């Protein structure tokens, strides 16, 4: 539970001592905060890329699978 | 109540603490969701049996 | 299992007799040297035998359910 | 007539025909070259920064050094690797399938290609004399069946029942030849005639 | 017996005054203590009893016939090792008194000892961590137990670095297998091994190929072993591989249940690079430890494709080769101990300094060896040819039986490999006999009263004096004549490792 | 690591640069220069030089040497002879 | 005395030679080289098996 | 980034740095194992992360002794 | 006789994920430390335990 | 707003730009306080409370060492880096924080059912030492076993009588 009373104290140290840094690390995770708090999708599609080129089961490759069966399904009944 | 379960925060973005074998492995390498993929793909193809 | 043991000792004489020569003294220095060494792999000797007549022993035991695995194969 | 020459061929699957959907040279290069381009690329400018980091350790240097790559490395080394898989699966695709042969001029081309750029410094002829040792080793590679026969090895032929468990019986004639691993006690002669022909003591004189 | 025993030679050894005498007494009693280890070792263990594999300890230990083995195995080496810590190897006090200044010495072997035998019994991945730091940490106490030494002590800050690396590797892939399947105990997690990552055991395997000291990882043991005093380099190089590859061949008989062939391939690919080093890696070096470090780095290769391939026939094949090996690794350091007697003295170019720890340091100070002691010399080449691979020596059935294991599972490559990478480290192990005997002719009539064996007076000058302690010399003698001979009990020894068998049954 | 890397020639080579800086006759140094004849040196221009060779090299003349140095070449002799590079911290070998 | 002695005795000694130099530079204590080159084999078990052959072929360039 | 080996660079230049990396990456292992043990209601993987934390601990110990006599034997001198 | 021994002894038979050796002789979780009575979800009846696997010692 | 994750993002920045050795033993301090917080808030408290008490006597210990062997050399000492490399680099690394490519183990959330048959309800440590004191007391006498050797070893390394 320490990091609740020292943030306080370290991160004002730290825009004190190195304003620009600070600045530019605390846009930074405001920024992705934003992505995933207003649904952008930014670290999102990231993700689905990574895993696309990686050889990983995709979000949308799991769903084409799931649609080849649904038509292979149909036609063995009809 | 109804909450995820991933690993925290300090274990998958620590500079220092994120990297092993295991960890790069279930993070890069493929090998290992390939194989648990086809046992979910089983559970709808076997429902016409 | 006298001619078995016989060798044994002949070996203990020769291990000693090599010890000998590295330590660079005349064979014939301290006689018992030979007697002790070759009681001492005597003892390994037929310890060695109790071990390979077991072994024998043992492996004809394993042989047969080897050989009744072999014949389900063999069809 | 064809001449009769020895064989001495590891045993490999061999897949019929109408078999062996070929697979994408270029596509499988791409991902070899854009993958090592991409670490080599990456892991040279992280060294840069452990230089940055520290410069006055003889230590630290030291180390830096021998893994250190030069520009033409940098470029030349996923230039060699994307042109020995794209060849490497090029001739694969032609021969229906891999052989030491396909292997051996994959790889003394895509040596000789990445020589020509990071040796550049070098004769030609000690270049081409690296290209045909670096062939060489890769086609035996191919040649005693990669890292291990798999399904071609005795072990595998011996659970298959393709092995000599059952010993051997010179009644039991087979018209159709022997398992690479298998020896029998006596033979049709006229496979004998099929391997070394007629002639010098086969059937005539 | 050992953890009893270790408990009152702990205390007795800080009761008792520093002495050299009552240090090298306190390591008679190890030497008694390791005995009567192994007499209740062989009292109560057999090797039929074993075959079927029993529970110990909730499960946590699992003990077979193949693991009861390479127990009595680590006891009879360990038993070899004390008699050069407990016994004269020189018989000169400036040499050999460094063997009896640390009284702790014993204490840390026995303490590794419990670590060497209880690691191959391993059932549980929460003691196979416990055991795996405690046989780490007592080689790193080992390898620093002369701490008035730069070397050792730079030795065992390399040594506690890379092995800590490797324990942590060891450790990810336990957790990873535990966050997968949520189980502990190798029998339990052995039913769901189609289901688990086959990959989190190569990572543990990764871990154990560091602390062997296999390629790429060979470079930290062969710059460990050249620092280290010889009498440490002896023990540290020998007695891990011992427990970690027994080890080893326990978790490849649980992988090859799966036949994970992509996982065959990067072990193949280890042992390829760790012969192309371990050969051509001694070809150009100067030091004989360095030397020996790249021939422990070829061994290994070679024994890690009889536990590769992981059949009927690597069992006898590792087993075998295991025991032999370790009697060569022996004899050889056994020698290079004794012969420190016969170094010529000063009375200069490329000023070389030579250290008490390490009286042989450099492959030419075995010069005139055949001059010096013909005998010696000698047992020395009979060992080299072993290596070599020359029949009817130990060595060359070693060599012949890993072939045979590894041919029996279609590892042509490896095969072919090892047979050429034996051909060029026979350069290297020739330049030892050319040293050792060549220049015997042009030097046999010259003076030769520099050597450090010159030193020691003489008792009566009517006396006849040994120039070598009589256990030491028997020790060489005994290892040399069985290496020489094994050709007339090789059909009976080969029998015997028939039957160590590992979940074979039928 | 811990031994020299000098040559003669670059040792002779920067006692010239070190001795051009000062005021001597000629400029034209080589090892039998002398530092009272062909320099002109006296009794504390020759230390001035002795303790700007040392700083140089990072050697330290002893006092028997210095007192009874003639030469240039006798500089280059000890320089080589004695030198020896600094003690490192325990971090900066082994890392 | 040409090409038998090129791809014989003569041949391999410069051969052995050129190869034993660059391994003797790769023995030396330093706690960097090390954990680099232990790390760098993790990625053994990330890269899917079929580019061990690749891996090879690097290995001989970096020894050039 | 892992695999470029951006650790390399978070790593400092003294040999104790060497040892807070070995500490950290220990330490990932046993925050791995206690949030699967939690998960699954699991007190066997908080036994076994009981067990780390005392294990990481002595190599700890006995990896500070050897760097603490490494620095001795430099100043080994100690004429005072 | 000899030939015929070594083929014995060095075949390997087959093993796969259908048939290997586990050295577990019973069935864990008749006793906890506290609280065996759970959910009621051990549906293991040790009363009337089949038998178990025993394993097979070839030299008996 | 996860804070956690601006904690670790100014973390990873000082590891990069550390020169000195003290910048070290608080990097590991300023790791394991984000490691004792997460586990007191997510998963475990009680390994949140062994953490602190284990932890912090093994850095005072590890603190004391650095003022017996710092030696002057990485204060004068010049390092080049870069803002913009830092920055990009820190940028890279924030991009790939998924771990785990089982999308539907990260995303789909889950619950667990309550029973009220644990009538004898007593804290996760009193299991673990009556698991650890009776069924696995093998794994503690070893442990004890393991630091005595510790103990034996720092003696026969340290001291030079
Ligand atoms: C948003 C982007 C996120 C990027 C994340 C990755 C970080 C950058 C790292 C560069 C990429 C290399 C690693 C890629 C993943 C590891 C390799 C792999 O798993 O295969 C993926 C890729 C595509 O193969 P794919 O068929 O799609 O995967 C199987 C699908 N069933 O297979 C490949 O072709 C990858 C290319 C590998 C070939 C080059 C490597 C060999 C040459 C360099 C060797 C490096 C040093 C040697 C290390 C070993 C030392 C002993
Ligand atoms: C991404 C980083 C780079 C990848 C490094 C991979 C490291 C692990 C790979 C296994 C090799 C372990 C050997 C030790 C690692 C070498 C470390 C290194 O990379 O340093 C490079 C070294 C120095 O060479 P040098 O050119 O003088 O220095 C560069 C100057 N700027 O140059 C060398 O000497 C390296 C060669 C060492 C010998 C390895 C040979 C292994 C066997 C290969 C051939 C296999 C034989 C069978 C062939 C038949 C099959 C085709
Ligand atoms: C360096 C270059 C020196 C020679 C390189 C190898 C030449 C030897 C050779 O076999 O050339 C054949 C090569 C392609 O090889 P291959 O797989 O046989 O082609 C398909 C046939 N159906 O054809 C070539 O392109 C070469
Ligand atoms: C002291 C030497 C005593 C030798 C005892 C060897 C041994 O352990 O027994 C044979 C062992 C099988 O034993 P087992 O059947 O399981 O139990 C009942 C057997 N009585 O089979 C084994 O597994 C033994 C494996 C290790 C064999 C090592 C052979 C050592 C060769 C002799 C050492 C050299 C002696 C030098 C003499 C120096 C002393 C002066
Ligand atoms: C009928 C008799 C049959 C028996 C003969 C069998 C042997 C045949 C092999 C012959 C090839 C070796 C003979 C020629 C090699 C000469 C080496 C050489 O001269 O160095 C070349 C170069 C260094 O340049 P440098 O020598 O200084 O000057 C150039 C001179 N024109 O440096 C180089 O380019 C050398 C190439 C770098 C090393 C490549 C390593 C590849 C892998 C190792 C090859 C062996 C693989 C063994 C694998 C198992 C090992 C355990
Ligand atoms: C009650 C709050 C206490 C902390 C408030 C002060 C905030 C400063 C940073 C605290 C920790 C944040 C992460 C820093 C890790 C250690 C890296 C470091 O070297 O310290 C940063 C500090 C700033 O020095 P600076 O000039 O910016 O950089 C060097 C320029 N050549 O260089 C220094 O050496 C000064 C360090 C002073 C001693 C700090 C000891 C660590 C205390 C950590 C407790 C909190 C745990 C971390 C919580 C935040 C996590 C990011
Ligand atoms: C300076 C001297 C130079 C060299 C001179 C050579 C002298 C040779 C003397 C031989 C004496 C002799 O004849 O020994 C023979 C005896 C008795 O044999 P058996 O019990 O009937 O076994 C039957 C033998 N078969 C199978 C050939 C029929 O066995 C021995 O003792 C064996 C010798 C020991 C060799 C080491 C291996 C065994 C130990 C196992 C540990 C792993
Ligand atoms: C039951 C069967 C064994 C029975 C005997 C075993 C114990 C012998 C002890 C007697 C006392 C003694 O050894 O006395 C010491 C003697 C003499 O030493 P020296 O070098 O001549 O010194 C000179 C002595 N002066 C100065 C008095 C002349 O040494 C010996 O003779 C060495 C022979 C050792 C035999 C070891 C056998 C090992 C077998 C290993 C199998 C695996
Ligand atoms: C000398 C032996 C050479 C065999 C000839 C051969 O293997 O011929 C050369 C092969 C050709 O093989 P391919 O064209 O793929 O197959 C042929 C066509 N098939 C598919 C119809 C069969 O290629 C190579 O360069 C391989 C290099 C082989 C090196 C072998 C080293 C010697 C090992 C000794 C084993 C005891
Ligand atoms: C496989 C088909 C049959 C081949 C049988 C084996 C022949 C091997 C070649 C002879 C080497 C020799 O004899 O090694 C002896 C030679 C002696 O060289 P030197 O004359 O003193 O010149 C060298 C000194 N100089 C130039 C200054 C005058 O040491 C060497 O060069 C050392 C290299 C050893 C490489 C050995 C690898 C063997 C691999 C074999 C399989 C490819």
């Amino acid at each position: 539970p320490y990091l609740v009373a020292f943030r306080p104290a370290v991160l004002v140290f730290f825009f004190i001592r190195q304003p620009i840094g600070a600045g530019l690390l605390a846009g930074g995770f405001l920024f992705w905060q934003a992505d995933r708090h207003f649904n952008f999708g930014i670290r999102d599609n990231i993700h689905n890329f990574k895993q696309t080129i990686l050889g990983f089961p995709t979000q949308a490759s799991k769903w084409e699978t799931f649609k080849q069966v649904d038509a292979q399904k149909r036609a063995q009944l009809v | 109540p109804y909450s995820n379960t991933r690993r925290p925060w300090v274990l998958r973005r620590h500079i220092i603490m994120k990297n092993s074998p295991t960890k790069w492995a279930r993070k890069y390498s493929s090998r290992r969701d390939e194989r648990e993929q086809e046992i979910k793909d089983d559970y709808i193809r076997g429902m016409g049996e | 299992m006298i001619a078995s043991l016989a060798g044994w000792g002949l070996f203990g004489v020769t291990v000693r007799a090599y010890q000998q020569g590295i330590r660079k003294v005349p064979f014939s220095y301290y006689p018992l040297g030979y007697v002790y060494s070759a009681l001492g792999w005597v003892a390994f000797g037929y310890g060695f035998n109790l071990w390979t007549e077991r072994n024998d022993k043992l492996l004809e035991k394993r042989v047969e359910k080897l050989k009744e695995s072999r014949n389900l194969r063999l069809s | 007539e064809q001449f009769h020459l020895p064989q001495p061929f590891w045993p490999t699957t061999k897949t019929k025909e109408g078999e062996y959907v070929p697979k994408d040279s270029i596509r499988e290069a791409s991902k070899v070259f854009i993958g090592s381009g991409v670490l080599l690329g990456g892991m040279h400018f992280r060294r840069l920064m452990q230089y940055k980091k520290g410069s006055a350790r003889p230590g630290l240097a030291k180390y830096l050094n021998l893994f250190s790559l030069s520009k033409s490395q940098l470029i030349g080394f996923p230039v060699a690797l994307g042109a020995f898989s794209f060849l490497s699966h090029s001739f694969a695709n032609l021969q229906e399938g891999q052989t030491a042969t396909g292997e051996f001029a994959a790889s003394s081309i895509a040596s000789l290609i990445g020589l020509s750029i990071f040796r550049t410094k070098k004769p030609l002829s000690s270049n081409v004399a690296i290209a045909v040792g670096m062939g060489s080793l890769f086609g035996f590679l191919t040649w005693a069946g990669n890292f291990n026969l798999g399904d071609n090895s005795y072990r595998a032929a011996l659970e298959a029942g393709n092995g000599n468990e059952g010993g051997f019986d010179n009644k039991v004639i087979k018209t159709e030849r022997q398992g690479f691993w298998e020896g029998v006690y006596r033979r049709p002669l006229s496979q004998t005639v099929e391997d070394l022909g007629e002639g010098r003591g086969i059937i005539t004189q | 017996m050992l953890f009893t025993s270790l408990l009152l030679i702990i205390v007795y050894g800080s009761l008792v005054n520093k002495s050299h005498l009552l240090t090298k007494l306190i390591n008679r009693l190890g030497l008694i203590i390791i005995i009567y280890t192994l007499l209740i070792h062989l009292n109560i263990n057999t090797l039929e009893n074993l075959s079927i594999g029993i529970n110990m300890f909730n499960n946590l230990l699992l003990i077979n016939s193949f693991n009861n083995t390479i127990i009595e195995l680590i006891l009879i080496i360990c038993i070899l090792y004390v008699l050069l810590i407990s016994f004269n190897i020189t018989g000169l006090s400036i040499i050999d008194n460094l063997n009896y200044s640390k009284r702790t010495f014993i204490v840390i072997v026995l303490f590794n000892i419990i670590g060497l035998t209880l690691l191959p019994l391993v059932n549980d991945i929460m003691i196979l961590f416990i055991i795996i730091e405690l046989q780490s940490y007592s080689l790193y106490l080992l390898t620093a137990i002369f701490n008035e030494s730069h070397n050792s002590t730079k030795s065992a800050l390399y040594y506690f670095i890379v092995g800590s690396i490797a324990s942590f590797i060891i450790l990810d892939a336990t957790v990873s297998i535990y966050d997968d399947l949520g189980l502990t105990n190798i029998q339990y997690i052995l039913m769901y091994i189609d289901k688990l990552e086959i990959f989190d055991l190569l990572c543990l395997l990764f871990g154990l190929f560091i602390k062997i000291g296999l390629a790429p990882f060979y470079s930290y043991s062969i710059t460990i072993y050249s620092l280290s005093p010889t009498i440490i380099t002896n023990y540290i190089s020998l007695m891990p591989k011992l427990s970690i590859l027994t080890l080893i061949y326990i978790i490849m008989h649980y992988i090859n249940i799966v036949n994970n062939t992509d996982l065959n391939y990067v072990i193949s690919f280890l042992i390829l690079i760790s012969m192309f080093i371990g050969s051509f890696g001694g070809l150009n070096v100067i030091r004989i430890k360095t030397l020996l470090a790249y021939s422990s780095l070829l061994n290994v290769s070679y024994m890690l494709l009889a536990i590769l391939s992981n059949s009927n026939e690597s069992i006898i094949a590792y087993i075998y080769y295991i025991i032999q090996y370790s009697l060569t690794h022996i004899n050889i350091f056994s020698i290079i101990l004794v012969i420190s007697i016969y170094l010529p003295i000063m009375n200069n170019m490329l000023n070389v300094m030579i250290t008490k720890y390490s009286p042989i340091e450099y492959i030419n100070q075995l010069k005139n060896l055949f001059i010096n002691n013909i005998f010696i010399a000698i047992a020395l080449c009979i060992s080299i040819f072993s290596l070599i691979g020359i029949p009817p020596l130990t060595g060359f059935y070693g060599k012949y039986l890993v072939l045979i294991s590894g041919l029996n599972n279609g590892y042509v490559l490896l095969s072919i490999v090892l047979i050429i990478a034996s051909s060029i480290s026979t350069v290297y192990y020739a330049t030892i006999l050319k040293v050792l005997s060549f220049d015997t002719l042009s030097f046999k009539d010259i003076i030769s009263n520099n050597l450090i064996i010159n030193t020691s007076p003489e008792n009566n000058n009517n006396e006849i004096k040994p120039e070598i302690s009589n256990v030491i010399s028997y020790v060489i003698s005994s290892l040399t004549l069985i290496i020489l001979l094994i050709i007339i009990q090789y059909e009976n020894i080969v029998k015997g490792a028939y039957l160590v068998l590992l979940y074979n049954w039928v | 690591q811990s031994a020299s890397t000098l040559t003669k020639e670059d040792v002779l080579t920067r006692s010239v640069s070190v001795l051009r800086g000062f005021e001597v006759k000629t400029k034209d140094i080589d090892l039998q220069t002398t530092f009272v004849q062909d320099l002109g040196m006296d009794s504390l221009d020759l230390n001035d030089a002795l303790v700007a060779l040392e700083e140089e090299f990072d050697v330290v003349f002893d006092d028997k040497t210095a007192n009874e140095i003639k030469t240039v070449g006798e500089v280059v002799d000890f320089v080589l002879a004695n030198y020896l590079p600094t003690e490192q911290s325990i971090n900066h070998t082994i890392r | 005395r040409g090409i038998l002695q090129l791809f014989g005795p003569l041949g391999l000694w410069k051969l052995s030679t050129f190869i034993s130099s660059k391994l003797n530079k790769l023995v030396f204590l330093n706690i960097g080289f090390i954990l680099e080159i232990i790390v760098l084999s993790w990625l053994l078990i990330v890269f899917k098996v079929s580019l061990l052959k690749y891996i090879l072929l690097l290995i001989i360039f970096i020894i050039l | 980034m892992d695999l470029i080996l951006l650790m390399l660079v978070a790593v400092g230049l003294n040999i104790i740095d060497i040892y807070i990396m070995i500490e950290i990456l220990i330490m990932g292992c046993t925050v791995n194992t206690i949030y699967s043990a939690s998960l699954d209601n699991d007190m066997i993987g908080l036994i076994y992360s009981l067990i780390q934390i005392i294990i990481a601990g002595v190599e700890s110990a006995i990896g500070l002794s050897i760097l603490v006599n490494y620095n001795r034997i430099r100043n080994s001198e100690e004429i005072e | 006789s000899t030939a015929d021994l070594y083929g014995l002894i060095s075949f390997t038979p087959k093993r796969d994920i259908h048939h290997y050796v586990i050295r577990v002789d019973e069935v864990p979780g008749k006793h906890f430390p506290t609280n065996t009575t759970g959910n009621f979800g051990n549906t293991v009846d040790f009363e009337n335990l089949e038998p178990r696997r025993k394993p097979i010692n070839p030299y008996l | 707003m996860n804070l956690e994750i601006l904690d670790l993002s100014i973390l990873g920045f000082y590891s990069l730009i550390s020169s000195n050795s003290f910048e070290s033993i608080a990097i590991l301090v300023a790791t394991i306080m984000p490691v004792i917080t997460e586990l007191w808030y997510n998963y475990s408290q009680l390994f949140a409370l062994l953490y602190t008490l284990i932890y912090v006597g093994a850095v005072v210990i590890l603190f004391v060492f650095i003022l017996s062997v710092i030696n002057e050399k990485e204060e004068y000492e010049y390092e080049y880096s870069g803002l913009f490399i830092l920055i990009l680099v820190l940028l890279l690394d924030d991009l790939d924080d998924n771990e785990s490519n089982d999308n539907d183990y990260n995303n789909v959330y889950i619950t667990d059912y309550a029973d009220w048959f644990n009538n004898y309800n007593e804290s996760d440590l009193s299991v673990i030492g009556n698991l650890l004191f009776t069924e696995y007391a093998l794994l503690l006498l070893i442990i004890s076993f393991i630091l005595l050797m510790s103990i034996i070893g720092l003696i026969l390394i340290v001291k030079k009588d």
